[PDB]
Order: C-alpha cells, then sequence, then structure tokens
RNA sequence: UUAUGCUAUCAGGUGGAUGGCUCGGCUCAAGAGCUUAUGAAGGACGUGCCAAGCUGCGAUAAGCCCGGGGUAGGUG
RNA sequence: CAUCUCAGUAGGAGCGGGAAAAGAAAUCAAUUGAGAUGCCGUAAGUAACGGCGAGUGAAACCGGCACAGUUCAAACCGAAUCCCUUCGGGGACAUGUGGUGUUGUAGGGCUGUUCAAACGUCUGGCGGUAAAAUCGAACUUGCCUGGAACGGCAGACCAUAGAGUGUGACAGUCACUUAGAUGUACGCCAAAAGACCGGAACAUGUCCCUGAGUACCGUGCGUUGGAUAUCGUGCGUGAAUCUGGGGGGCACCAACCUCCAAAACUAAAUACUCCUUGAGACCGAUAGCGAAAUAGUAGGGUGACCGAACGCUGAAAAGUACCCCGAGAAGGGAGGUGCAAAGUGCCUGAAACCUGAUAGUGAUGGAACGAUACGGCAUGAAAGGAUCUCUGGCAUGAAGGA
RNA sequence: GGUGGCAAUGGCUAACCUUUUAUCUGGGCAGCCGAAGCGAAAGCAACAUGUGCGCAGCCUUUUGGCGAGGCACGACGUAU
C-alpha cells in the first residue's frame, strides 16, 4: 500500500489497532474454512467439495485442431499467394495436412470453387462444399 | 530527405537522400520508458549480511521484574536481536534476490530509438536542449571522416564545421558533484557534446575519444541512453555516407 | 603501475599507505631543469641527499640549497635554508614535499645513479 | 539591595548530538583451488638496548644463506 | 486433531576432490520413429496422491550448453606372461599369467577368401602463456586575493593519454599513473616431423560360448505423484539359456514393435567460496561484520557457552621560552608560537543539567502554565513599512438608523 | 485500474548465441495466451446478420427521417 498516504495515521488503514494481527483475523490460512464458516465463499469461489467423472490416458486422447469453411474460403487468395495451395484449373486444390489443421467444420458461406482434402468432415461442411460445386477428399 | 554533405574543409560536395527513419513523429513517452528500462538493466544487487543483527541467544525475562518486554542478553540485562534495540537487525532491508531488471517489447523499443534519431533533425530540439552551434542540421560528413586518426585533425574537422564550442562547452562544465558520491567513485558532474556515427569499426573511433563530452559509436551500436541523455531527446550528432547507407532499414 | 581498474579511491589510497618501501622510493619524484631534461631525456627525476632543488611553492618560492636529508616512510625532505624556529628560539629544519621543488644540480657519486634515472 | 523564588535571553562549565572526512564493512562478477609421519592446522613458553600488548620469528629466535629486480638510505 | 503437513527438513555417523555423482539401453515411443550421461528452458501447478479436506506433485516429446567411446568373464591356443633385484638371482602362476573377444533387423570362436592398417601411446620442442619489473606526451607562465594557488583575470601547449589518487584550497600539462608498448628465471601448453600395438568386410553350421540364491514371485514395513500400475529390503520360495530371455503403467492368451540385465571404466557443459582481482542508485562510526581490529578482546559462566566501548591537533610540533605566586614535575598569572588555540581522548561543539548577569515581577496570595482584546515597563542596528505610524478636515456611503 | 506498442496475414518470446565486461545491437517459433463450444466419457460441431425499439451524430419543413455502439427477439451447436 501506499506507505506514505499513512505517515501520521497510526492504524494505517486497518481501523482499531487490534485488527492485523495475524492468521486470525483473516480466518485461517489458505483456503481454509472450507465448510465451517467459508462455505459461502468456498461456493462463489469455484472450490465446492466433490469428485465428478473420470479421466482418460493422455497416450490415446488426441486434441484435433479445427477449421471452419468460411475461413478457409476467405483467405484462399492469401493461401495461393504464399504458395500453400494451389490453382489449376481454375478451382483451388487446398491439403489441409501441410497447414496442421485435422478437422473442418461448417461455419460460413462457401462460393469459390475448392477441392479439399483432410481426414475428417462435418456432415454441414461437406453439404457446403458440394452445394458451390467443389470436392472433398478424405486425405489418406 | 536530402541534406549538405560537408568535407572536412567545411564546403559542400554533394547531397545525399536521407533514409526513411529520419522522418517519424516525436513521442517523449516512449523515449522515457526506453532510457529508464536500460539504465534499470545495469544496475547490481546489494543488500545487508544474511543473518546481520541476530547471531544471539537472548531471552526475555517476562513479566514482574520492572522492565520492558524485550530479549536480553543471558548475563546481563542489555536488549538485543529486535528492530528497535540497538545492534538489533534491520526492519525490511533489501535483498540480493530482489530483480529490479525491467522489459520493454522489441517494437517499441525500436519504435522509440526511430523517434529519438528523427528528433536530432528538429534544430528547436537541439538547441533548446543545452547545445550550441552553428551548422545546419543534420550534420553529414564525407565517408574520410572514419580515416582521421589524430585528435589534433578531428578537433580541426569541428572547428571548421561550427561544433567546437559545445566541446569547450562540456570541457569547461565539468564540476564536482556535491554529497555521498565523492566517496565512491563518482566525483565529476560531465556534459554532453556530440555524437559522431560512424558505420563501421575504424581509426576514428580511437582519434575522437579523447575529446571531452564527445562520445563515438558505430551504427550497430545504438540505443537510447546515448540519443536521449536523461531521458531528453535533442543530441547533437554527426552521420557520414555509410552511416546513412546503413539506415535503409536499420529499425523497422 | 596499477591500470584503470583502479578508479576507486579507496583502492588508490590503500595503494599509496600500504606500500613497499622500494616503491615509496619513486614518490620521491621531482622536476628537472631545462638542461638536465634535454641532456637527459627524461622529464622528470628523483630527489637524493647532496642535490640542489629550488623550492616553487610555499612560503619560500625561489630560495636554493642542499637536499640535507630525505625519509621514505614520511615522504618528505629536508633542504638548507628552509627553517623554523621554536619558542625558546632554535632554527629547525621544515619538511617539504619533492614535488614542490625543481632540480638544478644532480649529485652523481653511485655510479649507478645515471641507469637508475633512465631505463 | 525584596529574602527564598517564577518567566525569557546572554556568558561560562559539563556533555558529546549535528555537519564534513574515512587505510573499514557488505553484495555481485571474473579467476584459482587441496595440504600433512621429510611431522600439518592449532596451542603453550620464549625472543627486542631501553619492550607491557599485538604482529613476526624459534636457543642461528621482529631473524641466517643464494639468484634476480631496485637504488640511497634502514632499524614492524 | 490422529492419516496428511512441517519434511527426508533441523540434527547425527561414515567417506572424499578441486570438483564430485552419473554415463554408453534387457531405454523411450506408437502404429512406420529416436539413439550414452549431466545441466538450463518448457511441458505444469497438468497427470497422479489425499479425513478426495488442507495440501503434495512429476516424467517423456521439443529447444539449447557441451560432445567420446570402450574394457573384462567364456568359447580357441596352454606359460608363449607379470613384478623385485646387489643383475648373480628371487617371487607370482596349470585352483590359469598372456594372446584372440566383447554383441541383438544377434555377436564371437572353429573352417575358407579379400582389403590392409582407423583411433590411441611415446620422442620432438616451431611457437604461445609467462615474477618482481622497464618506458610512457604537454606550464609549475604573468597580475589579484590569500598563511599557502590546483582559484579569478590574461597567455602557451598535449591527447591511441580529459580513468583516478597525492601535493599548504577546485590539477590533462607538479608527482604516481592512464592510453600504448617492451622484459622476464622456474614452470605449463603445443604445431611440423619420427617410432610404436593394430584394423575393416565376405562365405559356410544336430558345431561350441555369451555374468544365479540372480531375474521373477508370495508376504510385512518405509518411501514415492506412482494410483490392483514408484523405488528400497526383512523373511520365505525360486528359472531358462538362442529352437533362448526381458519390456510395451490390473492378470492371462494371441498379433505386432523394441531391446540383451544380474561385471568395469570414462573427459566437457554444472555446484561452491578460505583465497586473488574488479565493480557498486550499497553503509558512513548507536550505521556497516560481534570487531575502522593491543576484537572473539576486556568481561561473564564449574562447563557447554554468552560477549562489549573506544576514529579526527596543525600546512609545518613551530607541543608554550623567560618572570611572579605556590610545599610542588600540581595549578594560576603575565608573556609568547601559529591565518586561526585547534593546548594533547586537542575538527565543529546542540539539548537536558549547573554557575553568574541582564529585563519584567515579587513576602494579602489560587492553579493545565495558554488563545483573543486593551494597558504598564524594557527593547525595536541588519534582514520589515515612509500617502507608512499618529492626529484631524472633506466627498460617496451597504445592512441598520436615532 | 491509468498510460502505451502491435493486432486474426494475432501478441510475446524462454534458455542460449553474438557481449567487444554484467549495459547494448541482431538472432532464438521450443513454448504460452487468443482463434469453438458442449459433455463424466466415447463423440459430435454453430448466425462473417433474419426482425424490432432507439442514444449520440448527420439531414430536415425544428417535426420527422437515417441510425455505428446498446437493448429485446428469432434461428442454430451440444448435454440431459
Ligand atoms: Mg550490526
Ligand atoms: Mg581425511
Ligand atoms: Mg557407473
Ligand atoms: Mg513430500
Ligand atoms: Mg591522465
Ligand atoms: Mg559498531
Amino acid at each position: 500500500m501506499d506507505t506514505k498516504k499513512f505517515r501520521g495515521s497510526r492504524t494505517c488503514g486497518g481501523g482499531t489497532h487490534k485488527n492485523r494481527r495475524g492468521a486470525g483475523n483473516r480466518g485461517g490460512r489458505g483456503k481454509a474454512g472450507g465448510c465451517k464458516h467459508h462455505f459461502v465463499r468456498a461456493m462463489m469461489r469455484g472450490y465446492s467439495y466433490g469428485k465428478h467423472g473420470f479421466k482418460r490416458p493422455d497416450e490415446v486422447s488426441r486434441d484435433v485442431s479445427i477449421v471452419n469453411v468460411g475461413e478457409l474460403d476467405e483467405l484462399a487468395s492469401y493461401l495461393v499467394e504464399e504458395g500453400l495451395a494451389e490453382v489449376k484449373d481454375g478451382a483451388y486444390h487446398i491439403n489441409l495436412e501441410n497447414l496442421g489443421i485435422e478437422k473442418v467444420l461448417g461455419s460460413g458461406r462457401v462460393t469459390k470453387n475448392l477441392v479439399v482434402t483432410s481426414e475428417e468432415f462435418s456432415a454441414s461442411a461437406r453439404e457446403k462444399i458440394e452445394n458451390a460445386g467443389g470436392s472433398c477428399i478424405d486425405a489418406e | 530527405a536530402t541534406a549538405k554533405t560537408i568535407d572536412l574543409t567545411g564546403k559542400a560536395v554533394g547531397e545525399v537522400e536521407l533514409p526513411a527513419v529520419f522522418d517519424a513523429d516525436y513521442r517523449p513517452d516512449l523515449i522515457k520508458k526506453a532510457v529508464l528500462a536500460a539504465q534499470a538493466n545495469r544496475l547490481q544487487p546489494y543488500g545487508p549480511r544474511l543473518y546481520s543483527g541476530m547471531e544471539t541467544s537472548a531471552r526475555g525475562w517476562g513479566s514482574g521484574r520492572g522492565v520492558s518486554h524485550v530479549p536480553r542478553l543471558v548475563n546481563s540485562s542489555r536488549a538485543a536481536r529486535v528492530p528497535h534495540a540497538k545492534g538489533g537487525r534491520r526492519a525490511h532491508p533489501p535483498k540480493p534476490e530482489a530483480d529490479r531488471s525491467e522489459k520493454v517489447n522489441t517494437k517499441e523499443r525500436r519504435y522509440a530509438i526511430r523517434s529519438a534519431i528523427a528528433a536530432t533533425t528538429d534544430p528547436t530540439l537541439v538547441s533548446l536542449r543545452g547545445h550550441i552551434f552553428e551548422a545546419e542540421l543534420p550534420i553529414v560528413a564525407v565517408n574520410d571522416l572514419e580515416s582521421l586518426e589524430r585528435t589534433k585533425q578531428v578537433i580541426e574537422f569541428l572547428e571548421a564545421a561550427g561544433l567546437y564550442e559545445d566541446v569547450l562547452r562540456a570541457k569547461y562544465g565539468r564540476h564536482i558533484r556535491a554529497g555521498r558520491g565523492k566517496l565512491r567513485g563518482r566525483k565529476y558532474k560531465h556534459k554532453k557534446s556530440v555524437l559522431i556515427v560512424a558505420g563501421e569499426n575504424t581509426p576514428i573511433l580511437k582519434a575522437a575519444r579523447n575529446l571531452s563530452g564527445v562520445d563515438v559509436v558505430t551504427v550497430d551500436s545504438l540505443n537510447a541512453e546515448l540519443l536521449a541523455p536523461g531521458t531528453h531527446a535533442g543530441r547533437l550528432t554527426v552521420w557520414t555516407e555509410s552511416a546513412i547507407g546503413k539506415l535503409e532499414g536499420a529499425f523497422q | 603501475m596499477i591500470a584503470m581498474v583502479s578508479k576507486q579511491p579507496r583502492k588508490q589510497r590503500k595503494a599509496r599507505y600500504a606500500a613497499p618501501l622500494h616503491i615509496r622510493q619513486k614518490f620521491m619524484g621531482a622536476r628537472l631543469s631545462e638542461a638536465l631534461t634535454k641532456e637527459y631525456g627524461t622529464r622528470s627525476a628523483a630527489v637524493i641527499t647532496g642535490d640542489t632543488v629550488k623550492v616553487m611553492r610555499g612560503d619560500f618560492k625561489g630560495t636554493e640549497g642542499k637536499v640535507q636529508s630525505v625519509s621514505l616512510m614520511d615522504g618528505t625532505i629536508t633542504v638548507d635554508g628552509v627553517i623554523s624556529t621554536k619558542v625558546d628560539g632554535t632554527e629547525v629544519p621544515r619538511p617539504l614535499n619533492p614535488s614542490n621543488v625543481m632540480i638544478t644540480k644532480l649529485e652523481m657519486k653511485d655510479g649507478r645513479r645515471a641507469s637508475s634515472i633512465k631505463k
């Protein structure tokens, strides 16, 4: 706190000089007082007691990266500019495994012709891709 | 943009186009931040000894003895170990593990450096900042300035370029400091005259070295202290053609 | 010989105070007259008993005389003519400092003196 | 000439604050890093012309011999 | 508060060097890869543990610093080997000295062919590092003040040297230094160049060899994030050997991937500060180490052990001659030294406290020691006033108003 | 919180190297946060504007109109 603000105040913003003794003016040390006298604060902070669910090992689980069709469509010109994509006979041939994306979602609009190869496709993503005349290949 | 180039005789022998670093707006707060960060990073840890004032086995006498409740020596009545007792420890002293280094992002640090470099173009900032000069800012010199090897030649050039009165001002402004700093190594208070910039290491960094106030550096050694001593831009400086070449995209 | 890494006053005064007694011979240095410097090539020299000095600073500016004694530990020399009087009246030598004198006549009796002055 | 006293200032005593100075302390960095039965570190006693303490030294006792550096004084 | 935490902390016993420990996969991965160890960053307050409370708490992948691999036992040969020495000789050794050999998409020996010699050890000292140390520019110029110029006013120079200290007051040019160069015994390092043991492939197989109370397992306890899935070790039980054995976070079966334990050594990157050097938005004598060191001292305790205070004359001792008082080597007076008593624990020299003097008051008098207004007495030089202080006249005069 | 740099083609680097003595200049994409959520888990995967009221501001006959941000709906992803 601002020490110079309190030169000549005695109590230094604490009230009586009987406050600020030690751990008993805080109710215990740490998150102490779980549900006897700090129960309401315990519930509001996000420290409620309980155990709920299980965990799978991290060896087997994976966290897929995603990209929506709108995002993939809008930045296609920049992708071919960087040499990532390819523009043979007009339709963009864009491969998602060189970027680092394992699944294509479907939020947004698609207007350009896209030939997208990847591992996974939501149903709506495939519907939107092929309603614009494009094609999707399950990359293996 | 364009600026007159003057030889060692003081005659304009060309007109060189400046790079885009010199064309930027003045920003005092960024320069402030950069200079303060570097000066904070120079510092050096200090503090008392590990167990100072506490190597003791004092015990209190308790109540009933007619005296206070402070710890005292085992074979006497002299208080010890507490901050208000003579010879006792100090409450909240400095600590050697305190880390006082500051951080500045590279983009804003480069931006402050560019802002400080562009400030030397303005005659007003240079003039009101303390210096004395009779030249057309900015001062640009032909590349043979890196060939000078005797201090007398550098003095001749400075006299012919109207920048020697600042050197004399720095020489005669050297004066003894006041306070406890004299006993610790900082005996004088110096003044800042002129900064000479060269593209590459040459004998000029050894000739214009003893002149009072003059600091000579290469283009790859510019920071914010050199250009804003005390967080005030407007430092007299000299450049060369090679130095101008080095600054096409130097800090962008 | 103590390089620029000795810019702290504490270190310099330690070096000058607790010096080996063969280094305190160097602190007995004094300027040479014009002829001496242009015939030996050293801008200065050391003061030794038996040579004529010319006082340059203090109460005796311009008085000449021989050096009557030198003390290494004190760092002071004694000169002819320069004296102080007691209360009862007794002329006493007054110590000086060799950096306030000028050597006009060297005393060559060692033989090693010439080599000692230079190189 | 109102004594014993009260208040304020001045001169002096006692006392050792403040200021100025500081061969000391502390912290960080760079180096360097084992020794002793061929008797170590540490201790007791002795050793000086006048010498009690500390420092050095050991009945050859603030010390002896040789090589180099240094040059006119030395005797912590 | 008992499991938990404090914490493998404080403390103890043993061993030990300039470093130590570790270290060349019976490894980590996941479908397919990597390729000894240590230390730093991140993963991450995540997985995991837990009166599932408080709390405790990793590793692998990945990025860096620094890089280095090898030696035995056995299969084959059977004294072909080692060490001491008086150089005569003596000891070790068939219960095995020495040669070959050292590994996994197996290796080696036996049998046959080929290519020939990589890493390493020794001599060598070209050349570097290398003690005290040596050299190192340019003013001690004129007038003023002063006790004394490094200061003020004028003038003259140096700089690869304007870091700093000393000197009768502020010093690039007075001294030591600095920048930049030379010199060095004993030692250490090391390049050319010579000598020394020798290594790398291929073909053939009812052929021979490859680390035991060990690996694993039951059971108890400690420890761990280690959860039926960490490590240790008390007791008990206990294998195989290439057509083999181990691992892939509960046990078993199958497929697939990966390795070869129970013998040994090994530089560098790292940790620390008795000690040497450097630096400091550090302290400046009740501070900073307990100690500006006759300081672990004086002193205190039977003992384990606890533990202070004390810095400073002046430029130069020039450290008070001679005379009077006094019993005086006390001390005082007069008189000197010094710019100045600064007169010896002597720079400056505050307050409390004590002695004297000056102003006000005072032996009929009532108290938080003062604030405000009016008077007496004393002072009012500087730094405060001069249409200012005092006394009156005139003009305008708000609220109020006889 | 106050003040700043950069800005979905996002922001910042850590250890370390260049240090020429601790500064400093230039590298360093490992990694962290943001960019997609829901669910114990397997798993699945959304509006790059469809409607209205309307402040500031602008236009205007000074009464109305357009109306970023704001508020209220509608539609959609997932769990039950
Ligand atoms: Mg202390
Ligand atoms: Mg031992
Ligand atoms: Mg090992
Ligand atoms: Mg623990
Ligand atoms: Mg110098
Ligand atoms: Mg002390």
